[PDB]
RNA sequence: AAACUUUCAACAACGGAUCUCUUGGUUCUCGCAUCGAUGAAGAACGCAGCGAAAUGCGAUACGUAAUGUGAAUUGCAGAAUUCCGUGAAUCAUCGAAUCUUUGAACGCACAUUGCGCCCCUUGGUAUUCCAGGGGGCAUGCCUGUUUGAGCGUCAUUU
RNA sequence: GUGCAGAUCUUGGUGGUAGUAGCAAAUAUUCAAAUGAGAACUUUGAAGACUGAAGUGGGGAAAGGUUCCACGUCAACAGCA
RNA sequence: GUAGCGGUUCUGACGUGCAAAUCGAUCGUCGAAUUUGGGUAUAGGGGCGAAAGACUAAUCGAACCAUCUAGUAGCUGGUUC
RNA sequence: UAUUGGCGAGAGACCGAUAGCGAACAAGUACAGUGAUGGAAAGAUGAAAAGAACUUUGAAAAGAGAGUGAAAAAGUACGUG
RNA sequence: UUGACCUCAAAUCAGGUAGGAGUACCCGCUGAACUUAAGCAUAUCAAUAAGCGGAGGAAAAGAAACCAACCGGGAUUGCCU
C-alpha cells in the first residue's frame, strides 16, 4: 500500500509468480491431464487477502 | 462449597437447574491440592497427600511426590513402579487414595453404581448387544 | 397412542441408544483370535496343562447347593493335608486359595483326595536343564473331572 | 561425469575442502552461462556434487566426533540415539528388572516348575 | 485358488497395484518369453527384456517382423523395436509401440548380472 | 444509507495475517488469532467445529517429521547401516 | 451414517417463493443456498439409512437343519432329480454312484480326473468349462466375475491326498461324511446333486 | 395459394439422458502399538536445464549418503562415460546427513525480515568502537555443585 | 436404497415472453491524413468546445498489488465497435 | 450564506433503479453541544443510546457462527405399477 | 474387555460419477465472508495421435478437397448421445 | 574471631524432566435445552451434547472392611442370564 511491510511485498511476490499461463509443454506429457493452468489470479478479479 | 458461576446468578432453563448457592463439587479439597502442585512439579509424580491443618479460610495439605527420573528411584523396584508412563498425573485421573474415594471405586453392594467406573458401568448398561443369531 | 387389546410393552428406546450397539459381527473372527492364541499358549508353557488345579466345593444359596462345583483353590488345610505347602503346591499347577475355610469334612476329604491323584497322575521335572519332552496333556480339569 | 562419494571419502581433510571451493568457482561461470544459453543441464551436475561433497566433508568430521565421544555417559544429545521420546524414556532393562530381596530368595525358593500330566 | 492369507484375488486392489507400478516393478512385469530355440539354448521360459535384446513380433499385425529393442518405455509398459515403426504421412516416422508378452526373445544381450539372473532361475547358457 | 454508502468505508484491517496459521485471522486490536488463537500456548479447536476440525489436523500437511516414524518402527528403531553382498 | 449432513444448513422459511427444505447458507460457491439433508435432495442424506444392526444371519432349529440336509441326501440317488438339476448322469452306470476307497487316495490332479471320467463323471465334468460365462451383473466386478455352473460332489470317507487332487478341476466339489452341508447338497434349494460316494463314506453314512 | 401456427418423419442442431465402464467411496474383519524441548502437529517462503499446480524436498532443496536391483529417464533438450560395471534409474529400500523462516517456541519483540547481552575468531592501526564467521542467553520443577542471607540458631576464640 | 406428473419438491438442462424492455443523467462534436483485411470509435494534423485552479490540474494517506513502462497482440472481456 | 455537516417539502425523478436508499430542485445549520481521520475502549439478556426499542458490519423488541438438531408439530403439502 | 483415531491387511448378495465420503479429477481445491466459518462444480477420443502432410477459398477462424483410422456416423467441442 | 546447624535464596551453575499435538477407545471434572409428558413446574431426554483437566496400547479394575445366610462362596474384568 505504498509503504508496505515484508510481509506483504514477499506474498506479493510470490503470487505474482503464480501469474502466469500453462507452460506449454506439459500438456504434452504421457498422461497430462492438466488442460489450462486453473488457479490463475487476475488483480481486478479476486483480491488475495494482504 | 462450590459457586456455579453463572453471570449474575442467571442460568436459563428449568428450576432444578437453577441453583447457584448450595452446590458441592464432587472432588475433595485434598484432591485439589494434588492437583495444584502435581502441576507446580511436572516432572514429579503424586504418591499420595495428607491434611494437616485447616482454619475457616484455608485447608492446608502436604503431598508428597517422587521424581521418577532420579535413578534411586527408578531402582528401588518398589517404588520405580512409579516411573511408568501409565501414572504422568495420577492426581488429575483421580488415582490418588482421595482419587479412589471421590470416584467411590470400593467392593461391594453399597457401591455397584460406581465401582468399575460409574461412567463405564453406565454405558455398559446402556449398551444394546445383539448377535448373529438374535435370540 | 394406546390402542387395540395388547399388552402394555416396556420397551426403554428413548436415550440415543443408536450410539451404543454392539453387533458382534466379529463373533467367529473372536473364536478364532482365541483359538490361536491357546494353541499358542500351550506351546510357550511347555508340557504344562494350560490350566490349574481346582478343588470340588458345594455351592452357594438354598437353590444351588444341591449341586457341587469346581471350586477356586484348596484351603491352607487341603494342601496341608495332602502334605506340601502352599507356596509350593502353586508351582505344581495346584490353586490355592487362602481364604477358603474347611468346615466341611466330607469335602476336606476330598479335596485332599483329589490333591492326592494330581501328584500321583503328573510328573514333575526337575530344575536343571534335562527337558524331557512328554508330550501335554492339555487340561487338568479334565483329567481330574467333578 | 561427477564426483563420487567413496572417492571422495579418501581425499584429504583439506583436499575435499578444496574440491569444493572448485566446484563452487566452477558452478559459478555455469550461471553465468545459463543467463546467455537456451538450455544448459551441466548446471545440475554439478550442484550436485557440491551436495555429495558437503555430506562427505560433514560426515567425517561428524564420526570424527561420534568416537572421540563413543564409550562415556554425556555426548551431544544429537549423536545419541533418537528412537521415540517416551522410549528415551523408559526404564532400562537393569532399571525394569529390578527385583527385591526379599522377592529374589522367593523366586529362587519355589520357581514355575515345569511339570506334566499322564502317570 | 489361492490359498494364501497374503494375496488378494480382489479386482480393484490389482489393477490399482499394476498401474500405479513402480519403475522397478515394471521391469519385470514388461517380461518376454524366450524363443523356441533361444529356450532350449538356456532351459528357461522367459525374461525381463531389456534394451539391446533382439526379438520378433510373434503377434499383432507387426507379426512376422523382428528386430532390436531401441527402448523399453515403461511409463508405458511398451516397448520400442528399431526396425517396426510406423511411417507417418508427411513423412516422419514414430516409432510404434509394443508388448514384450506379444514379442518372443531372439539373442539374449548378455552382461555379467543378465547371466546370474539365467542361473538364478536355473539356465545353462552356451 | 446504511448500505452501499457506508460500504465505501471498509477500509481498515479487522485482522491481519496469523504468525501461526498465516490465515489473516489475527485481530490487530485484540492480538489473537480467531482460528487458531495464538499467542495462547494451545490450539483453537474445538469439537463443534468438526470440519474446520478436519481442514486442519496432522495430516493436511507436510508430516516432515512424522511420516517416517512408522517406517523407522517398522524396522525396530534401527541405528546403523547396511553392510553389502555382491551383483 | 453422517452423510448428506456435513452441512450447516437451515430452512428459508416460508415468504421467500421458494420450496422450505432446509438450505446451505452463505454465498459464494453454487452449492450455496441448494437443497440440504432432504431425502430427495442432490446430495442429502437418503431416506432410511441401511444399518449395521440388519439382521444378516438367520437362526434355523438344529432338528429340522438335519431334516433338510437329510432329504437333501435321499434326492442324491432317486436319479430323476438328479438328472434334472443339470448334471449328465445318463452315462453313469447306476445311481448312488459308488466308487472304491481307493480314491480318498489320489494325490494327483490328472489321475483323479481321469479316474472320475472313467466312473461317469465326463460329461458333467464338461458342463462346467463349457458354461464359465461373465456374469451379468455389477457383481462382475465386485469379485464375483465369472458364472459357471456346478460339477459333481465326491464325498470322501477319509482324506489320504484326495481332496487337494479335485479342487482344482471346475465344478467339482468334495466333503467327507461327517460333515455333509446343504449348499452343497442341493444348491439353490434344488433336489438331486450328482454325489460320487467312495466306499468308505457310503458304508459310514448309516 | 403463400407466409405464419400445428402435427409426424429424416437429416442437422441444442443439451448431456441412457448403456457399458471404475487406480474412488462405503461398510465388515484380522493384525499391530510408534508424535513432541534429540523442537511435534500445523504454518510461511523458497527449490527443477526447460513449472503455474498437485506431489515431493530445504540454500547439500523433485534432492545428498548408504543398501538392494541390474539399464534406464522420456514432453523436449541433455551427459554422454553409465552398461561383462562399487553401475542406469522421476526405481525400490532406508540404518547416514542436510533440514530456510516459524510453530508448545525458548535473549526481547513482532501489523517491525525490529532491538539487546556473553564467549571465540577474522579484518579494520582496538579489552572499549565498526564489520564478517562460529557458538550462546526463556519458564516451573527434581538431584547435586557452588556462592550467600537470617541475634532462626549451636558451639570457638580472646 | 424396487416403479413418479404433481410435494411454492432437489439438481441440471430448456422454452414462450423476445430480436421485445431497453442501451436517453454528467452541454459536443467536425474535417483530413496515416495505419490496417476491416476505422463513427485507433494515431497525427486541423477546427469547435469543456473542466476553469472549491479542477476533468499537480501530489499523497488507507486500500489495492504490477494496474506502471515497452513489445507483440484481439479468442474471451470493455452491455455498438 | 458557501464548502462542511444535515435531509424538509415536491407525498418531483428512479420504483426489474445509477443505486438493496440514489438523482433533481427546494430546504435546516454553517464557529461551535461544529465536521472529521487515525489510534484506543465497551460483546449478546450483553454493550451503547441528547431515549426511536434506536444503534451494535444491508442483521436488532436481543448480533453473527457452529453444534444439541433430521428439535416437536393434534396443522399444511406430497406419497411412484 | 474397549475402540467412527493411527500403521498394515483380507473381504462384501454395498454405491456405480444428480449415486457413493463434501472430493473417483492440481478437493477441504476454487470461490464467499472482517471473522468464527462456509464450500462447490468437474471422470470416459482410439488398440495405438496414426491429433489430419499437402491442395484451394479465406484477414484470420475456418470451409471444401485430400489424408489417417476398424470407424471421423470417434476431429483434443472428442463412447453411446 | 573461627567452625557449624536449621531455614531460605542466587548462578547462561552439573545433569535432567513438564508444556504442545492426537483424543476412536479410557480416567476424571463440569454441565444444558430441544424433546416426552398429548398442558407444565417434579420427572424425562441425561447423570447425554457443548466446555475442562489427564493416560495408554488398551485404560480402569483387581487379591475383599466382598457375595451370602448355603451343605456356604472366595481378586478383577466381559459375555449369557
Ligand atoms: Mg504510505
Ligand atoms: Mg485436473
Ligand atoms: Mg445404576
Ligand atoms: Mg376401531
Ligand atoms: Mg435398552
Ligand atoms: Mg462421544
Ligand atoms: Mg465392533
Ligand atoms: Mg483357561
Ligand atoms: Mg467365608
Ligand atoms: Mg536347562
Ligand atoms: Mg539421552
Ligand atoms: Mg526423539
Ligand atoms: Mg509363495
Ligand atoms: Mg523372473
Ligand atoms: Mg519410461
Ligand atoms: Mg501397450
Ligand atoms: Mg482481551
Ligand atoms: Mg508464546
Ligand atoms: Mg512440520
Ligand atoms: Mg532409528
Ligand atoms: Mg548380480
Ligand atoms: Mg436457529
Ligand atoms: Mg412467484
Ligand atoms: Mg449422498
Ligand atoms: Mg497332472
Ligand atoms: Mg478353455
Ligand atoms: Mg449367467
Ligand atoms: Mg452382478
Ligand atoms: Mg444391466
Ligand atoms: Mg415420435
Ligand atoms: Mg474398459
Ligand atoms: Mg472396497
Ligand atoms: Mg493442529
Ligand atoms: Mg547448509
Ligand atoms: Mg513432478
Ligand atoms: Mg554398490
Ligand atoms: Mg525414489
Ligand atoms: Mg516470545
Ligand atoms: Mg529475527
Ligand atoms: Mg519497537
Ligand atoms: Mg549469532
Ligand atoms: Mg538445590
Ligand atoms: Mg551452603
Ligand atoms: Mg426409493
Ligand atoms: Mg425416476
Ligand atoms: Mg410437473
Ligand atoms: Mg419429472
Ligand atoms: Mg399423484
Ligand atoms: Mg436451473
Ligand atoms: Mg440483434
Ligand atoms: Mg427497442
Ligand atoms: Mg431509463
Ligand atoms: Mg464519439
Ligand atoms: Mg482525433
Ligand atoms: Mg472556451
Ligand atoms: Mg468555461
Ligand atoms: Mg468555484
Ligand atoms: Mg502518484
Ligand atoms: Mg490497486
Ligand atoms: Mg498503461
Ligand atoms: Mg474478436
Ligand atoms: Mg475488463
Ligand atoms: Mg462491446
Ligand atoms: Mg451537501
Ligand atoms: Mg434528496
Ligand atoms: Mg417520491
Ligand atoms: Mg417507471
Ligand atoms: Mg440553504
Ligand atoms: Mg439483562
Ligand atoms: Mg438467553
Ligand atoms: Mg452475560
Ligand atoms: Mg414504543
Ligand atoms: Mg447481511
Ligand atoms: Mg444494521
Ligand atoms: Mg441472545
Ligand atoms: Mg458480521
Ligand atoms: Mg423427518
Ligand atoms: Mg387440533
Ligand atoms: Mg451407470
Ligand atoms: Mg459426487
Ligand atoms: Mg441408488
Ligand atoms: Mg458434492
Ligand atoms: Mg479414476
Ligand atoms: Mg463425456
Ligand atoms: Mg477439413
Ligand atoms: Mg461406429
Ligand atoms: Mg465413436
Ligand atoms: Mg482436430
Ligand atoms: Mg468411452
Ligand atoms: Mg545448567
Ligand atoms: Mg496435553
Ligand atoms: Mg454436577
Ligand atoms: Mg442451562
Ligand atoms: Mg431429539
Ligand atoms: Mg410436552
Ligand atoms: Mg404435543
Ligand atoms: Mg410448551
Ligand atoms: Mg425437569
Ligand atoms: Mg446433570
Ligand atoms: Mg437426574
Ligand atoms: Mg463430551
Ligand atoms: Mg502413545
Ligand atoms: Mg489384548
Ligand atoms: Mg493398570
Ligand atoms: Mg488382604
Ligand atoms: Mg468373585
Ligand atoms: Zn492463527
Amino acid at each position: 500500500a505504498a509503504q508496505k511491510s515484508f510481509r506483504i511485498k514477499q506474498k506479493m511476490a510470490k503470487a505474482k509468480k503464480q501469474n502466469r499461463p500453462l507452460p506449454q509443454w506439459i500438456r504434452l506429457r504421457t498422461n497430462n491431464t492438466i488442460r489450462y493452468n486453473a488457479k490463475r489470479r487476475n488483480w481486478r478479479r479476486t483480491k488475495m487477502n494482504i | 462449597n462450590r459457586k456455579r458461576p453463572v453471570p449474575k446468578g442467571a442460568t436459563y432453563g428449568k428450576p432444578t437447574n437453577q441453583g447457584v448457592n448450595e452446590l458441592k463439587y464432587q472432588r475433595s479439597l485434598r484432591a485439589t491440592a494434588e492437583e495444584r502442585v502435581g502441576r507446580r512439579a511436572a516432572n514429579l509424580r503424586v504418591l499420595n497427600s495428607y491434611w494437616v491443618n485447616q482454619d475457616s479460610t484455608y485447608k492446608y495439605f502436604e503431598v508428597i511426590l517422587v521424581d521418577p527420573q532420579h535413578k534411586a528411584i527408578r531402582r528401588d523396584a518398589r517404588y520405580n513402579w512409579i516411573c511408568d508412563p501409565v501414572h504422568k498425573h495420577r492426581e488429575a485421573r483421580g488415582l490418588t487414595a482421595t482419587g479412589k474415594k471421590s470416584r467411590g471405586i470400593n467392593k461391594g453392594h453399597k457401591f455397584n453404581n460406581t465401582k468399575a467406573g460409574r461412567r463405564k458401568t453406565w454405558k455398559r448398561q446402556n449398551t444394546l448387544s445383539l448377535w448373529r443369531y438374535r435370540k | 397412542a394406546i390402542s387395540k387389546n395388547l399388552p402394555i410393552l416396556k420397551n426403554h428406546f428413548r436415550k440415543h441408544w443408536q450410539e451404543r450397539v454392539k453387533v458382534h459381527f466379529d463373533q467367529a473372527g473372536k473364536k478364532v483370535s482365541r483359538r490361536n492364541a491357546r494353541a499358542t499358549r500351550a506351546a510357550k508353557i511347555a508340557p504344562r496343562p494350560l490350566d490349574l488345579l481346582r478343588p470340588v466345593v458345594r455351592a452357594p444359596t438354598v437353590k444351588y447347593n444341591r449341586k457341587v462345583r469346581a471350586g477356586r483353590g484348596f484351603t491352607l488345610a487341603e494342601v496341608k493335608a495332602a502334605g506340601l505347602t502352599a507356596a509350593y503346591a502353586r508351582t505344581i499347577g495346584i490353586a490355592v486359595d487362602h481364604r477358603r475355610q474347611n468346615r466341611n469334612q466330607e469335602i476336606f476329604d476330598a479335596n485332599v483326595q483329589r490333591l492326592k491323584e494330581y501328584q500321583s497322575k503328573i510328573i514333575v521335572f526337575p530344575r536343571n536343564g534335562k527337558a524331557p519332552e512328554a508330550e501335554q496333556v492339555l487340561s487338568a480339569a479334565a483329567t481330574f473331572p467333578i | 561425469a561427477g564426483v563420487k562419494a567413496y572417492e571422495l571419502r579418501t581425499k584429504s581433510k583439506e583436499q575435499l575442502a578444496s574440491q569444493l571451493v572448485d566446484l563452487k568457482k566452477e558452478l559459478a561461470e555455469l550461471k553465468v552461462q545459463k543467463l546467455s544459453r537456451p538450455s544448459l543441464p551441466k548446471i545440475k551436475t554439478v550442484r550436485k556434487s557440491i551436495a555429495c561433497v558437503l555430506t562427505v566433508i560433514n560426515e567425517q568430521q561428524r564420526e570424527a566426533v561420534r568416537q572421540l565421544y563413543k564409550g562415556k555417559k554425556y555426548q551431544p544429545k544429537d549423536l545419541r540415539a533418537k528412537k521415540t521420546r517416551a522410549l528415551r524414556r523408559a526404564l532400562t532393562k537393569f532399571e525394569a528388572s529390578q527385583v527385591t530381596e526379599k522377592q529374589r530368595k522367593k523366586q529362587i525358593a519355589f520357581p514355575q516348575r515345569k511339570y506334566a500330566i499322564k502317570a | 485358488a489361492k490359498q494364501s492369507l497374503d494375496v488378494s484375488s480382489d479386482r480393484r486392489k490389482a489393477r490399482k497395484a499394476y498401474f500405479t507400478a513402480p519403475s522397478s516393478q515394471r521391469r519385470v512385469l514388461l517380461s518376454a518369453p524366450l524363443s523356441k530355440e533361444l529356450r532350449a539354448q538356456y532351459g528357461i521360459k522367459a525374461l525381463p527384456i531389456r534394451r539391446d535384446d533382439e526379438v520378433l513380433v510373434v503377434r499383432g499385425s507387426k507379426k512376422g517382423q523382428e528386430g532390436k529393442i531401441s527402448s523399453v518405455y515403461r511409463l508405458k509398459f511398451a516397448v520400442q523395436v528399431d526396425k517396426v515403426t510406423k511411417e507417418k504421412v508427411n513423412g516422419a516416422s514414430v516409432p510404434i509401440n509394443l508388448h514384450p508378452s506379444k514379442l518372443v526373445i531372439t539373442k539374449l544381450h548378455l552382461d555379467k548380472d543378465r547371466k546370474a539372473l539365467i542361473q538364478r532361475k536355473g539356465g545353462k547358457l552356451e | 444509507g446504511k448500505g452501499t454508502p457506508s460500504f465505501g468505508k471498509r477500509h481498515n484491517k479487522s485482522h491481519t495475517l496469523c504468525n501461526r496459521c498465516g490465515r489473516r485471522s489475527f485481530h490487530v486490536q485484540k492480538k489473537t488469532c480467531s482460528s487458531c488463537g495464538y499467542p495462547a500456548a494451545k490450539t483453537r479447536s474445538y469439537n463443534w467445529g468438526a470440519k474446520a476440525k478436519r481442514r486442519h489436523t496432522t495430516g493436511t500437511g507436510r508430516m516432515r517429521y512424522l511420516k517416517h516414524v512408522s517406517r523407522r518402527f517398522k524396522n525396530g528403531f534401527q541405528t546403523g547401516s547396511a553392510s553389502k553382498a555382491s551383483a | 451414517e453422517k452423510a448428506g449432513h456435513q452441512t450447516s444448513a437451515e430452512s428459508w422459511g416460508t415468504g421467500r417463493a421458494v420450496a422450505r427444505i432446509p438450505r446451505v447458507g452463505g454465498g459464494g460457491t453454487g452449492r450455496s443456498g441448494q437443497g440440504a439433508f432432504g431425502n430427495m435432495c442432490r446430495g442429502g442424506r437418503m431416506f432410511a439409512p441401511t444399518k449395521t444392526w440388519r439382521k444378516w444371519n438367520v437362526k434355523v432349529n438344529h432338528n429340522e437343519k438335519r431334516y433338510a440336509t437329510a432329504s437333501a441326501i435321499a434326492a442324491t440317488a432317486v436319479a430323476s432329480l438328479v438328472l434334472a438339476r443339470g448334471h449328465r448322469v445318463e452315462k453313469i452306470p447306476e445311481i448312488p454312484l459308488v466308487v472304491s476307497t481307493d480314491l480318498e487316495s489320489i494325490q494327483k490332479t490328472k489321475e483323479a480326473v481321469a479316474a472320475l471320467k472313467a466312473v461317469g463323471a465326463h460329461s458333467d465334468l464338461l458342463k462346467v468349462l463349457k458354461s464359465k460365462k461373465l456374469r451379468a451383473g455389477k457383481g462382475k466386478y465386485r469379485n464375483r466375475r465369472w458364472t459357471q455352473r456346478r460339477g459333481p460332489l465326491v464325498v470322501y470317507a477319509e482324506d489320504n491326498g484326495i481332496v487337494k487332487a479335485l479342487r482344482n478341476v471346475p465344478g467339482v466339489e468334495t466333503a467327507n461324511v461327517a460333515s455333509l452341508n446343504l449348499l452343497q447338497l442341493a444348491p439353490g434349494a434344488h433336489l438331486g446333486r450328482f454325489v460320487i460316494w467312495t466306499e468308505a463314506a457310503f458304508t459310514k453314512l448309516d
